[PDB]
């Protein structure tokens, strides 16, 4: 019985949440708290193990953006912290390929990073890798056939609708097809033999369109929207169905999680978070 | 973006 993770995010400030998700009985556990509040961050798994990476923390004191990584086992219900990043990354994109995580793009301040790095979790250190094309921050991650994408984003001056791909084996980064829409702040993830990009933010609204991009065809196309528009948002992967949890829609931070079956091309609102957040990493494990 |  693998669990939907859903870790900080936003909601007046930068939070410390730790819930689980269970699909196939519709409870919610509450877990430790991050050692430190974070919102715009990203969540992944290596070995049955959960991490957080970047994001910030804007609470009363001031902004700090996060260079951390955090390791939570769910045998345990312990954190413990690992090595920095080499710089903090706010509004993080991550990705695991060949038991690596590679952070990608984010910001620091008003630094727009295209710099990427990769952690190996037997040594617990990073290492740069070849940066990308553009500068992305609020870029959704994917992996898919041990090939990374970057999707969308902010470079620090127009929101984007460009995509590239990661060939580790070369390390080179390409553009790809690019999205039909501009979006910063989505929920990128793979299913199947696709990549999803769902929601974000175009410059003007809130999205609930979703499109995918096939990578037999090289092509991106709308499937069926999102009942919420939302930037934001977690999403993941549990037994074929996409995940998408919270965002904010416009006006409201959701506590909406919905749920997309692609043999049957619909959305259906699942649960609800115990309280409306934005900006979570979220895994499943 | 304020709101995360």
């Amino acid at each position: 019985g693998r669990l939907i993770y859903t870790a900080g995010g936003y909601f007046r400030q930068s939070l410390s949440y730790l819930e689980a998700y269970n699909p196939s009985d519709g409870t919610w556990l509450r877990l430790a708290d991050l050692q430190v509040p974070r919102s715009g961050l990203a969540g992944c798994v290596v070995g049955g193990l959960l991490y957080a990476v970047g994001g910030r923390n804007n609470s009363p004191d001031g902004n700090t953006d996060s260079s951390a990584l955090d390791c939570y086992n769910p045998m345990t219900n312990q954190w413990s912290p690992c090595a920095p990043m080499s710089v903090p990354r706010n509004r993080i994109g991550v990705g695991v390929i060949d038991g690596h995580i590679y952070a990608v793009g984010g910001s620091h301040g008003c630094i727009h990073h295209n710099s990427v790095e990769r952690y190996e979790p037997e040594r617990d250190e990073w290492h740069l890798v070849a940066p990308m094309l553009t500068r992305r921050i609020g870029v959704g991650v994917a992996v898919l056939n041990r090939l990374l994408y970057a999707v969308g984003g902010f470079d620090g001056t127009n929101r984007l609708n460009s995509a590239e791909c990661y060939y580790p084996e070369r390390n080179e980064w390409r553009m790809i097809t690019a999205m039909n829409t501009i979006r910063s702040g989505a929920g990128v993830c793979v299913l199947h033999n696709c990549i999803y990009a769902a929601g974000g933010y175009d410059g003007q609204d809130q999205l609930n369109s979703v499109e995918r991009y096939d990578v037999e065809t090289e092509t991106w196309t709308f499937v069926a929207p999102m009942k919420h528009r939302r930037s934001a948002l977690g999403i993941t992967v549990h037994q074929g169905r996409i995940y998408v949890l919270g965002g904010y829609d416009g006006h409201t931070f959701l506590d909406s999680v919905e749920c997309y079956d692609p043999d049957t091309d619909t959305w259906s609102e699942v649960t609800r978070m115990t309280s409306g957040r934005s900006g979570v990493g979220v895994a499943v494990t | 973006e304020w709101w995360w």
